[PDB]
């Protein structure tokens, strides 16, 4: 039951992290149809981190999405270290949120298949959003790769600056492969060709180069983050550290 | 004598016919419009900041999701009245641009900066229903395109404000730091929301004419009046308080008589030396400048 | 002891919370001899906080220091609004610097002749300090406004989106009336012709404009703040909100 | 047959006579040295961020004091190393301009993130612990400049290294979740600290020159090893393991005999693809380039 809780939690984390990143840019935005976008992204990744850490509550037996989002350290939390990244410019946002729906995608499809019926719900669900999401991150890496000279030198730059983060979406551990074995979790090794499919295909339509630079950067899964996650979940948790097991 | 152009109008605006863009409006009333429309288009926009101050901080999954999908929906409001606003003639990116230079307001209460979460529930119970009690007021107001977009934006916003009255709920039945969160926060939104429906009757230059063409369809103080009457048994419901030693019911006229509002400081709020007038403008500034490029990117893309 | 115990409370609020900002700055500064001597302010300033907040908590008679930098919340705290202004670039913090500079030794001077003993000893400490403050503030003032037309603009930027929190250098409370009767505070009313002198001729020594906009914004000794305090306490106090009652 | 000018050079080192910035050296004298204090000064720059990163977060105002006092310290520290690696003829915007393109390495040590209050006080007690036992070592290195500058600095830093053990006994002492901090801390720092010592005595390009010529007074592994016997009590005191599980003590040397490092994570972190190397590259260009026309308004004002 612990392998299969800890990769749900993997999952939840990943869709909390970024949500927060994305709530962010409310208000703050280019333009008011993007302020939109943003946070349209931001609740569908937020509901999907609440089906997650409400499952994962449910198999460990105690607590719920709020015990999970709020008493958890840095050193508990799960999520990718792509997305705790912080948001920069906003092609930095679109690289991130691009690399990021193209797993998701690539994910989701399969992980609708998984023996877990729970775990398929849910991904069956969050599918259709990423697929939304996917639209329109991939929408922005071609208008801006593809847009001035400046827009497409930043989203080169967005791309190079993240890549060494994209080592991790297919990272394969004992967790995973133990669950992958009983047709429960995916395979992340598996997941590279559809990734790299779709990104590689962006990036060259959006008129980019796919960085050189082999990517090594894991660690988010096993909570060895980088040292944008703490700032973050002080934020985050505040007031439910000031003020814990209250109801709201 | 006026002319058959003016007279017919007049006559229009007498039998509740909707006015729609084709149609001939006197110049004054084109420009109200625009000026009341845009600035209701503007008061969206910035009114996201309050708000989206904090997202990244609310209590709980639930109170962020909502919080979420509240000011998705305000951005939403914010582009419906822009285009019911450039029906008259008038471009979203010029009165933007005006927005930004201080040339047009946008509403008073968002001015006010949230210093705790409890703000959140009380702008999503006391102000959104201050905004509500005005926006149902103008859904036959004399213009169509606007009436409408009141019809289609008070559908969205009252289900929001319901959410708001929960969320300042369990404060009210959480414990007493909770409670005490939520008094504080009426105590600092209380007047400030009253200010949200404008000057008194003998102080607002625009009445005259909005209440002829029917623009406006109550006063400012018969709204503010209907919005004390409503709102204060919701206070009661809630076991709170209200900031107004002068509030009381007064059974010889059905009312409840509230206090003078305190109109120096909503001459300050409203000429820019409220508590964030600089911080959300500066806000706002700041997101379309950085942005430039990327709007910038996206008419390049666009030709190609 | 209410009123003496809040008017020492807001001079160490004063220093705490412009101590944090300047802790942002480690690692970040334009010059190494800059990064060092942003942290020789912080460290002074925060000693500062630490002698005032240790006085308050004895007059309360409970608590020290760190149950009040700590589990004080935004409507608690008591410190001026410029002190909470981000860093923003270089200029923003040189001229909220040199705003704060020129009041403490205004302020110090006259308040070690306090007929409170221990407030009339911190300022003797505090005083030599912002002495030090002061030079390297004003020096960066005249160099940044008479460097380069680029550094020129920044710090007449700088001072003009500053200026108008500078009206709560000079805001006089009942506290402060009542205790300045006693002879045991300075009424913030009388600093304004020394700071006006030091500011207005550091000003125009560095080529730059006096502000004309009157300075309206006050609030920040009443609990009211910007927006920017809460977001500045949830960083400062995660751990001791998380680990509560502890020593380290 | 060596030169008159390399002979002479020769016997000066084994009479240990100091050399001083006008004497004739080697010139891959020289240059290893501008390499070694260069470097040495370019660690200390870059070990002000690991620590800086919890200035704001330090959970009181005692253990914020002394940090601040540390990274203050440090900054004066890479002054002083600057100063003496200069007094070899290069200069220091050059030598920061190579750290900043990855031409030039700092210590391995500050690849690595600080992800709890507890790294703090462990990079205090632990990092210079390690720090400091190689610096000792250097106070009587041939070189004079940099000699003299090791003994100011270890007089400084061993005050916060002391200061740093403090904090981790405070945490060691005290409730059951500090003390399992306090234990993660030292997990995940243990034996990047071992590392700071440099590579194995068998693959250490460098060693075999500086150890002829003074340069280094004990080899890399014979400092480790001193780092060991001495720090392995210290772990004990504190009530904390050894993430090793091949530590014993070994009666017949005299000495701890702990495991194999792994060098293939130390070669990745020497070479760029540690935890933190782009942030802290990233970090330090940021401050370079953002701080340009502050420099510049600097030597502007200068000239006036
Ligand atoms: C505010 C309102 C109720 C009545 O004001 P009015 O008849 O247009 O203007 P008045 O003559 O009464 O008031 C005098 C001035 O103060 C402004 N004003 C009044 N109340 C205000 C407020 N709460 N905030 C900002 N400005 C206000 C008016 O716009 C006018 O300035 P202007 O001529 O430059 O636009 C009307 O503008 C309205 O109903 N607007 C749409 C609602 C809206 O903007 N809601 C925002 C909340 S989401
Ligand atoms: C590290 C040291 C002990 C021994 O190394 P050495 O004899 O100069 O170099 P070696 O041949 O043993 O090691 C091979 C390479 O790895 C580097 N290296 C060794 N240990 C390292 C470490 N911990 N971090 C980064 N680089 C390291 C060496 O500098 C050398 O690379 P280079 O020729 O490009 O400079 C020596 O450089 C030293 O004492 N330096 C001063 C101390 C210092 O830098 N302290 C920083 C902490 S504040």
């Amino acid at each position: 039951s612990n392998q299969l809780t800890a990769y749900t939690l993997r999952l939840g984390d990943n869709c909390l992290v970024l949500s927060q990143r994305l709530g962010e840019w409310c208000g703050h935005a280019p333009e008011l149809e993007i302020d939109l976008a943003l946070a349209n992204i931001g609740l569908d990744l937020l509901g999907q981190a609440r089906n997650f850490l409400s499952y994962a509550a449910e198999l460990a037996g105690e607590g719920d999405e709020d015990t999970l989002a709020f008493t958890r350290d840095e050193r508990q939390f799960s999520n990718l270290l792509l997305v705790e990244q912080p948001n920069g410019n906003f092609a930095d946002t679109i690289a991130r949120q691009y690399f990021i729906d193209a797993w998701h995608v690539a994910l989701f499809t399969r992980l609708m298949e998984s023996r877990d019926p729970q775990l398929a719900a849910i991904s069956a669900k969050a599918i259709k959003e990423a697929r939304y999401h996917l639209r329109f991150s991939r929408g922005w890496l071609e208008r801006l790769g593809n847009g001035t000279d400046v827009s497409g030198q930043k989203m080169q730059q967005a791309i190079n600056k993240l890549w060494r983060f994209t080592a991790e979406l297919f990272d394969a551990d004992e967790i995973d492969i133990a669950l992958s074995e009983e047709g429960i979790a995916v395979d992340p090794r598996t997941l590279r060709a559809a990734w790299e499919a779709e990104v590689f295909a962006g990036i060259n339509e959006a008129t980019l180069n796919v960085p050189q630079e082999q990517a090594y950067r894991t660690g988010g899964k096993k909570g060895l983050h980088t040292e944008h996650l703490g700032p973050m979940l002080a934020e985050m948790q505040y007031l439910q550290r000031v003020l814990p097991g209250q109801q709201w | 004598m006026r002319s058959t152009q003016e007279e017919r109008f007049e006559q229009r605006i007498a039998q509740e016919t909707a006015i729609e863009p084709q149609d001939w409006m006197p110049d004054a009333y084109r420009k109200t419009l625009i000026r009341q429309i845009g600035q209701h288009a503007h008061s969206e926009i910035v009114g996201m900041l309050p708000e989206g101050n904090w997202i990244t901080r609310a209590p709980t999954l639930r109170r962020k999701a909502i919080l979420l999908a509240k000011v998705q929906d305000e951005a939403g409001h914010g582009l419906y009245l822009y285009s019911a606003a450039e029906t008259l003639g008038c471009a979203r990116e010029d009165i933007y641009q005006k927005m930004l230079d201080g040339r047009m307001k946008y509403s008073s209460i968002f001015n006010y900066p949230t210093l705790s979460w409890a703000d959140i529930g009380v702008i999503g119970w006391l102000v959104d229903g201050a905004a509500i009690v005005n926006q149902v007021a103008l859904c036959r107001t004399s213009y169509g395109p606007y009436a409408r977009a009141m019809v289609k934006i008070c559908k969205e916003e009252s289900f929001h404000q319901r959410q708001g009255f929960e969320a300042c709920m369990a404060l009210a039945q959480g414990s007493e730091a909770q409670k005490q969160m939520l008094q504080d926060a009426i105590n600092r939104f209380w007047w400030p929301a009253l200010m949200m429906f404008g000057p008194n009757d003998d102080n607002s230059p625009n009445s005259a004419r909005s209440l002829t063409w029917k623009i406006k369809r109550f006063t400012n103080d018969e709204l503010r009046q209907r919005f004390v009457d409503n709102t204060v048994p919701q206070v009661e419901m809630l076991g709170m308080t209200v900031p107004d030693p002068d509030l009381h019911f007064d059974t010889e006229s059905g009312h409840y008589r509230f206090g003078e509002i305190d109109w120096q400081e909503f001459n300050e709020v409203i000429n820019g030396r409220g508590i964030c007038n600089q911080e959300r403008l500066d806000a706002k500034r700041k997101a379309w400048e950085e942005g430039t490029w990327v709007r910038e990117a996206a008419l390049a893309h666009a030709q190609k």
